């Protein structure tokens, strides 16, 4: 009861839920990094590294990220099901790996960055784009979200002795 | 074990063996050892004075006494003369040497060399009082054990994190173009680099970054091989070069990630430190508390401290009408002695020589050298008479009776002595600068104030005779680690190189300042990177000498620590004795958190200016994000003041609420003329203040910290009285020294100008040419104002060596420095050092007994038997049953069968152990075989581990498997290691993994589970963080302020690297400016940071300043910055001191012998064994078999089963319920009732109702009367 009944558990499985779609946006797609060599103008992706001059041209060649965000979308998929599953008989625990899969859920898309942030040093100019700029918030939705929910998740320490974490 | 139990004539040998002096001729005699190992003068490669030669030879003499003595100590009586532990060293010290006489004849090595230095331990077995000290210091230790367990597993968590993150990361360098020359600029300490990106791109001109070694001190500050992660999270846990280690890994991988490692190493070791030392003080005052009874005997002191006050009273009333024309000189002597004439004309003349003797320049032109000797002239003309008028009309015995004008009496006749001397001319250069330092004592003249002078010379005095025990300890502990630190280096300092080690061992008076210095914490880092270059410099024998240096920082400080108790148990003994729509928007929900929502929006754009573009992209938005904000504000203080009006302002909130939003105002007319500007955009930094009169945490937190002033003032008045008379003592002593001259060669003004030789490295072929000047020492003793400023660095522990080192090499007035001349002068800062390091104590102990006064005010209201008998009430009051989830289905009760217990608890604790040390070895440059088996660990620990969540989740079915946190924390730890596992060997088909690796170290955490003594220590301070964390809001806001309004003003400062401030210490942007004072807040030579702002830096070439002016960005508000920074983050840091006594109380006031609720919170988990189903009622059968198994401390006998626990439990008024099931809390109540002691009827129940009178009135839950139901269920 006392976890999902507060506005707590509210506000901040909502936020969650609003970085579950930037996130799903952000995967999808294409705007990663600007090629900009100066024409032969690219964008980086997970899937496809299209070329623009107004010509597109999409095709594909950073293995890792790709993969890795195939993890980041599963944790995505299984911290879901456990949430939905929690309002419904009155279980409050199933919060406590729901939380837990968000959390892994925003570090693998923190990795998914920072290959992408290396794999621009290998190669000319280059600059940032705007689905770059939605992983970063999609990151801070779910890790800060993630470790809101755990904390709101677990009562409170005793305080006083004689109720020692149960 | 007697041997042989004779008695020839050696049984007299036991009347000359124990007569009486035979203590004193082993005392004279281990003290001449004392001073035989204090002249020994080491030599670098075999070499031999005569003095040195010769006592050589004086050891067999010392070989042969303490041989001559023991033997007769075994003819006394024998091996049962092995009785004293310190008679066992007494044989022990002499067996070595014994054998080095043997490995003398060998020779016709140093091992036994460094054994002789352990024989002035012989002299504390010798004389006692100091039997009393090490038995006192030993019965310390108990307490603090889990505190030092727990900062002992607080460095293997950073060290294992600091060597996977940090392996081989340092090794780039900076070479020059293909040489072996690792290239610098003139300070730059050969810091490290990198080829690849985020880490120094090396612009040092002709230089290029390639493999091999640049590192860190010379080699001993990596991150390689398990023992060096553990010294360099060492250093840095004392807070004491642990800027280098940050900027170092801040150099080579890359900023804006390594700076949460460190941050967090400094603020867990502050934490855990700052528990260490109030944890010393918790096992001595519950002593000191069942001394505090005797109020009656106070009561009998006072009356007779009256009857010594009427006595002597009396009596000078008899002595002044025995001697009594001359009467009527006398009443004029009464009547203008005691007026108010005195009170007033003695100050015109007191206040006319503390500023006759601060005046002091170095050259004064003329005029005031003149007026220094008459007013020294005149001012003694009045200090005589005002003396004289004494004499005459107050009574002869009256007069020299009084301490302080027997003080009065050395005064008058010294300066008369010194006047004279000098006009007889015969006296030395020498000795006139002696006289002048004598009447510096006038300066107490001043103390004839203060009110509780006569009280605090009474605190301070009673302090020391309670110190001069342990005093004399500290001592004789400093000069074994100086005799032995003189066998160890002993002028191995060699090193053929050409920059001075200056703190050396070569001397005795060297190595005692030396070890001093790392005693007092200051640069101990240089120190040991001599110590463990010296020998083998970083190897596999040769950095076992960083023992030395531990050694003598945990043990010199521990015996230091102790002083702080002796005190406290001291200081702790006088202890005891339309309006309306104006009216609802200032109480609307809509208009508060308006205004807490704006102003974190108006900070946060005031935070991160610019700030040093003045033309960018990031000010024109900024310049509309902040008049607009303006606008806001001021029309927040016009909805205030028609609600009240002019009569508002009597709330210190809004005496700042009108200040900050007029200037803010004014701003919009300081933009409405560019279109006096900087200045008011600052004074918009107020704001959050406001907010902080809002919490209501602080009012008790400031509240008694501003009580304890109150009783300290007195102590602070007098500590910066002494800044000042040894302001006056130093300049008069170093007036004109320290001005060096920059080649060290010239000594002199006119001839230090013009080009020189710098000699790079070593060697006289790369000579290059620099010019000279005189360098003034930045600190120097000139003025008494100019001298406060460098006495105020040496207080605060930071810098004096550099300083000392340089007072020692001073001579003649304009002349440099000599190299080693006159090392007596280091006793000033010494004795001053140790002063000031005393009336800090004294401040400090205030503080903690203040605070404990303080707490129990509020258990002033007590009517109850005591604080054990307080808390084990409500522990039976208001506990419940435990858990106890057993299940069904034998199938699965067979899976539960094994998991909960030892089998499973001992086999998942133990292959976290072999989880450790294969997370140990992890060295660097390991082979590929071993790089293959690390591998197979790593795949093969994780199986277990995820085997162990798979057992316990088929175990615990779900619901009880979420409920304890550590099972939670377990499934945090077995996906991070699953996807660590998994993203490593993708790559096999990649830096990126780094954080991933982190999830495999946390299992060591898994460790401190089963630890059921430290974990209640942990769990304590997160119960205590209530009062804490608003302090810590301070904190947060102190470095909010002082960052922005220094960023504003101490940019612009061109980051010149090897000048202090550089690429790593930036004062630009926002993070970088809060950890230059996070460097300040911790004193990491901050005292560089404000020269390093000044009037003549650089001012970075993308800043303005077009023409010309591109040497003045420096500001000198920096003295009015960094000092004024450092007193608000010492005295705010005091309030983390108080704070902590705050919550803690109910922890730092235990008692853990006498009820200790270790015992009760075990005491539930027998009820489980019983009690399985929750139920929550047990059968009055097998409670009798529950007694006999708890502990003897609340259980019983094991001279079971009886009838006397039996006898106990008959004895107590248990109730039976249907069928006779009982609860626990009246069981609870009736076993903790054993141990808290009772009567029989009649007393028992006078305890019952009086019991529910004092649980009622704690009671705010005026409603639920089953509470008095369990009161008629553990009383009837
Ligand atoms: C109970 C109270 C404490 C007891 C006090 C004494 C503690 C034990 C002291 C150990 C004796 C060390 C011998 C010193 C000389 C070393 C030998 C040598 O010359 O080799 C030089 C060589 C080269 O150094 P070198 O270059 O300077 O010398 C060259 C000169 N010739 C050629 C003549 C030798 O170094 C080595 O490679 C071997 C070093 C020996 C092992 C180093 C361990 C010594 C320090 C251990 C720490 C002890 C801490 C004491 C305080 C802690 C309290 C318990
Ligand atoms: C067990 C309980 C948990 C402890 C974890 C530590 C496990 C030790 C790791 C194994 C040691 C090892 O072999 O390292 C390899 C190294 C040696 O390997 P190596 O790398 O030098 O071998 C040479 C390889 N090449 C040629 C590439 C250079 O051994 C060490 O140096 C470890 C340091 C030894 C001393 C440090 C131990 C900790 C200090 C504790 C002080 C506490 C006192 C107060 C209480
Ligand atoms: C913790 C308190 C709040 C954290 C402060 C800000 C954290 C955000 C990190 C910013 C990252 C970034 O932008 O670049 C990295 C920043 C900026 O890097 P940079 O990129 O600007 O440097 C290179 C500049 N160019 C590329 C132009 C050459 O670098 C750092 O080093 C960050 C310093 C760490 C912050 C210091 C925190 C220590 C002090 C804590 C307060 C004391 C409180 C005591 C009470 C306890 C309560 C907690
Ligand atoms: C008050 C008690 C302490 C006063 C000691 C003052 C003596 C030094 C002096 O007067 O002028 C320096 C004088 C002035 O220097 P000088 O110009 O006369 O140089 C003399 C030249 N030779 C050496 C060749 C003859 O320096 C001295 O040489 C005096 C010798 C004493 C050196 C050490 C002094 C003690 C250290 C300070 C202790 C402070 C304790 C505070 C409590
Ligand atoms: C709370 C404790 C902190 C309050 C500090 C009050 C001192 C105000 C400092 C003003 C100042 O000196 O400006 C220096 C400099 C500007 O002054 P300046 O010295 O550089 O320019 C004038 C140059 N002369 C005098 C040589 C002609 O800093 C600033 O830009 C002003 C902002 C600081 C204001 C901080 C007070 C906020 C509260
Ligand atoms: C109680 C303990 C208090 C200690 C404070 C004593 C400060 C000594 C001042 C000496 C400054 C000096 O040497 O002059 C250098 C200069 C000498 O000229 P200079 O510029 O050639 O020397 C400076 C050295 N370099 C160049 C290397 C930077 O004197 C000046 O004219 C500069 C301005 C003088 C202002 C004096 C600073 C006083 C600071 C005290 C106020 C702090 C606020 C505290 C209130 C809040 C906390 C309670
Ligand atoms: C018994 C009880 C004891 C107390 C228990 C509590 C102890 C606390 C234990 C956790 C410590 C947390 C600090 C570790 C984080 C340090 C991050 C770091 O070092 O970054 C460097 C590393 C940098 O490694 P890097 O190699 O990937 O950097 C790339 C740079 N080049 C390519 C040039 C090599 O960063 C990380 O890997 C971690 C990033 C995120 C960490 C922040 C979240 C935590
Ligand atoms: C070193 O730098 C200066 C100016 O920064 C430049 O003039 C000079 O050419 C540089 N040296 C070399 C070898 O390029
Ligand atoms: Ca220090
Ligand atoms: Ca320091």
């Amino acid at each position: 009861m006392s976890p999902t009944e507060a506005p707590k558990v509210r506000v901040t499985l909502f936020c969650i839920l609003v970085g579950i779609v930037l996130a799903m946006t952000a995967v999808v797609s294409d705007h990663w990094a600007v090629l900009s060599p100066h024409c032969e103008a690219a964008h980086f992706g997970l899937w496809r590294i299209c070329t623009k001059r107004g010509e597109k041209n999409c095709s594909y060649f950073s293995i890792s990220a790709a993969a890795i965000s195939v993890f980041s979308l599963g944790f995505l998929i299984m911290g879901t099901i456990c949430a939905l599953m929690a309002f419904r008989k009155k279980r409050d625990y199933l919060l406590r790996p729901a939380s837990m899969f968000y959390v892994f859920a925003g570090l693998c898309l923190f990795v998914s960055l920072e290959v992408m942030r290396q794999s621009v040093k290998r190669m000319i100019e280059y600059y940032y784009s705007w689905s770059f700029a939605c992983a970063c918030a999609a990151f801070v939705l779910l890790f800060l979200g993630g470790i809101s929910l755990l904390l709101f998740s677990l009562p409170r320490m005793p305080q006083n002795p004689w109720e020692s974490c149960m | 074990f007697c041997l042989t139990l004779q008695n020839p004539l050696r049984k007299a040998c036991i009347s000359i063996v124990e007569w009486k002096p035979f203590e004193t001729i082993i005392l004279l005699t281990i003290f001449a050892n004392c001073v035989a190992l204090a002249v020994y003068l080491p030599m670098p490669e075999d070499d031999n004075n005569s003095l040195n030669l010769g006592l050589e030879k004086l050891e067999y003499f010392f070989l042969t006494v303490f041989s001559i003595e023991a033997a007769m100590k075994i003819i006394a009586y024998g091996f049962l003369f092995h009785q004293d532990a310190y008679l066992r060293s007494g044989w022990n010290v002499l067996d070595f040497i014994i054998v080095f006489l043997g490995v003398f004849t060998a020779i016709l090595v140093k091992a036994l060399r460094a054994f002789r230095v352990l024989r002035p331990l012989r002299l504390v077995s010798g004389v006692p009082s100091l039997q009393v000290v090490l038995n006192s210091i030993f019965k310390a230790m108990l307490p603090l054990f889990h505190i030092a367990l727990l900062v002992l597993f607080m460095v293997i968590i950073y060290a294992i994190i600091g060597l996977e993150l940090f392996k081989g990361k340092m090794h780039k360098t900076c070479y020059y173009i293909g040489t072996d020359i690792v290239a610098t600029v003139e300070n730059e300490k050969p810091s490290p680099c990198a080829r690849t990106g985020s880490g120094r791109p090396c612009t040092i001109n002709g230089s290029e970054c390639r493999g091999g070694w640049p590192g860190p001190n010379h080699g001993i500050t990596h991150f390689d091989n398990f023992g060096f992660s553990m010294l360099t999270v060492y250093q840095c846990i004392t807070m004491e070069g642990w800027t280098d280690v940050l900027y170092w890994v801040n150099d080579a991988i890359g900023n804006e990630w390594p700076w949460i490692y460190f941050v967090t190493l400094i603020l867990l070791g502050s934490f855990f430190i700052l528990n260490l030392v109030l944890g010393v003080l918790s096992g001595e005052f519950t002593k000191e508390r069942e001394k505090a009874k005797s109020r009656g005997t106070f009561q009998k002191l006072r009356e007779k401290q009256q009857l010594e006050e009427d006595l002597r009273g009396y009596m000078s009333w008899i002595t002044q009408g025995e001697v009594m024309w001359n009467r009527v000189f006398r009443w004029k002597c009464h009547d203008l002695v005691k007026s108010r004439v005195f009170y007033w004309l003695v100050i015109l003349i007191v206040a006319l020589n503390t500023l006759s003797i601060a005046s002091e320049h170095h050259n004064q032109p003329l005029w005031l050298t003149h007026l220094q000797d008459i007013a020294n002239r005149v001012l003694l003309s009045l200090f005589t008479i005002e003396m004289l008028l004494k004499m005459y009309g107050l009574g002869l015995r009256q007069y020299f009776m009084s301490i302080f004008n027997r003080f009065d009496c050395f005064v008058v006749c010294s300066g008369i002595l010194e006047l004279l001397l000098v006009e007889s001319g015969a006296m030395t250069p020498l000795g006139i600068s002696v006289l002048r330092c004598i009447r510096l004592l006038r300066l107490f003249k001043i103390t004839k104030y203060w009110t509780s002078l006569s009280n605090l010379v009474a605190s301070l005095l009673n302090s020391i005779r309670s110190i001069a025990s342990l005093l004399l300890l500290l001592f004789l502990f400093i000069i074994i680690f100086a005799l032995l630190g003189m066998q160890l280096f002993g002028g191995r300092y060699d090193f053929e190189d050409t920059e001075v080690r200056r703190s050396n061992f070569d001397n005795f008076p060297q190595a005692l300042i030396s070890v001093f210095q790392v005693l007092t914490g200051e640069d101990w880092n240089s120190v040991m990177y001599n110590g463990i270059m010296a020998y083998g410099g970083p190897s596999y024998p040769g950095v076992l000498v960083c023992i030395y240096f531990i050694i003598l920082f945990v043990c010199g400080n521990y015996i230091l620590l102790n002083v702080f108790l002796a005190i406290a148990v001291d200081n702790l003994a006088e202890a005891e004795s339309v309006r309306v729509l104006c009216h609802r928007i200032v109480n609307a929900t809509w208009f508060t958190n308006f205004i807490l929502l704006f102003i974190l929006l108006s900070s946060a754009a005031l935070a991160a200016e610019d700030p040093i573009r003045a033309e960018s992209v990031r000010n024109q938005i900024l310049g509309y994000f902040d008049i607009a904000f303006t606008s806001v504000f001021t029309v927040e203080i016009v909805l205030k003041m028609t609600t009240y009006g002019a009569f508002l302002h009597k709330g210190s909130f809004c005496r700042n609420y009108f200040n900050i939003l007029d200037l803010l105002v004014v701003a919009v007319s300081l933009i409405s003329m560019g279109l006096v500007v900087k200045i008011l955009r600052v004074l918009r930094v107020l704001r959050p203040l406001r907010a902080i009169n809002r919490a209501k945490g602080l009012k008790h937190v400031v509240q008694c910290v501003f009580v304890a002033i109150r009783t300290i003032g007195n102590i602070v008045l007098v500590t910066t009285l002494l800044q000042f008379m040894f302001a006056c003592i130093g300049v008069q002593l170093f007036k004109g020294k320290f001005f060096s001259c920059n080649d060290l060669s010239k000594m002199t003004e006119e001839e230090c100008r013009g080009y020189y030789y710098v000699y790079k490295d070593g060697d006289p072929t790369q000579m290059e040419l620099r010019p000279r000047q005189w360098i003034h020492n930045d600190f120097h003793f000139d003025n008494v104002l100019s001298a406060m400023m460098s006495l105020f660095t040496v207080s605060t522990f930071e810098g004096w060596p550099q300083l000392l080192y340089r007072a020692i090499d001073s001579n003649e007035e304009d002349m440099g420095p000599v190299y080693n001349n006159r090392v007596e002068m280091a006793i000033f800062f010494i004795i001053y050092i140790i002063l000031i390091a005393f009336f800090m104590m004294n401040i400090f102990v205030g503080f903690v007994i203040v605070t404990f006064q303080e707490q129990g005010e509020t258990e002033y209201k007590n009517c109850e038997l005591d604080k054990n008998q307080r808390q084990c009430v409500q522990y039976a009051l208001k506990a419940r049953p435990l858990r106890c989830y057993i299940p069904k289905n034998p199938y699965q009760y067979q899976v539960w069968y094994v998991v909960t217990s030892s089998y499973f608890e001992y086999l998942m604790f133990a292959l976290i152990m072999l989880n450790t040390i294969c997370l140990g070895m992890q060295h660097y440059h390991q082979s590929e075989e071993m790089n293959h088996i690390s591998d197979i660990l790593n795949v093969a620990f994780t199986i277990i581990f995820t085997l162990e969540m798979i057992l316990k989740l088929l175990a615990f079915k779900a619901r009880g498997y979420f409920g304890d946190p550590w099972n939670v924390f377990d499934f945090l730890i077995v996906i991070g290691s699953i996807i660590d596992v998994i993203l490593s060997e993708i790559d096999t088909f990649r830096i990126s993994s780094a954080f991933f690796r982190l999830f495999r170290v946390m299992r060591l955490i898994k460790l401190l589970s089963r630890a059921e003594g430290v974990r209640t220590l942990l769990w304590t301070f997160i119960k205590s963080f209530q009062a804490l964390p608003y302090v810590a809001l301070l904190i947060v806001m102190l470095f909010f302020i002082y960052a922005v309004i220094g960023m504003q003003m101490f940019g612009k400062i061109a980051l010149v690297d090897g000048t202090q401030i550089n690429r790593n210490n930036n004062f630009q942007t926002f993070p970088q400016a809060v950890l230059l004072l996070f460097r300040c807040a911790t004193g990491e030579a901050w005292q560089e940071i404000l020269l390093a702002c000044s009037y003549g830096k650089l001012c970075d070439p993308e800043s303005d300043y077009a023409p010309g002016e591109e040497y003045t960005c420096g500001t000198n508000f920096a003295y009015y910055y960094f000092i004024s920074f450092y007193m608000l983050c010492a005295f705010l840091i005091i309030n983390l001191f108080v704070a902590v006594i705050m919550d803690n109380f109910d922890y730092l006031t235990r008692d853990w012998s006498i009820l200790g609720p270790h015992h009760l919170d075990e005491f539930k988990a027998i009820w489980a064994e019983y009690d399985p189903e929750a139920k929550g009622r047990i059968k009055h059968l097998d409670v009798v078999t529950l007694l006999r198994r708890i502990q003897p401390p609340l259980g019983f006998g094991k001279f079971c089963p009886h009838r006397v626990a039996c006898k106990r439990l008959v004895g107590m008024n248990m109730p039976l319920n249907s069928d006779g099931t009982v609860t626990f809390n009246a069981t609870l109540f009736a076993l903790v009732r054993t141990a808290l002691k009772i009567k029989t009827e009649g007393n028992f129940e006078q305890a019952n109702e009086e019991l529910r009178a004092i649980i009622k009135k704690i009671w705010k839950r005026t409603s639920m009367k089953l509470l008095d139901q369990v009161i008629p269920p553990i009383g009837d």
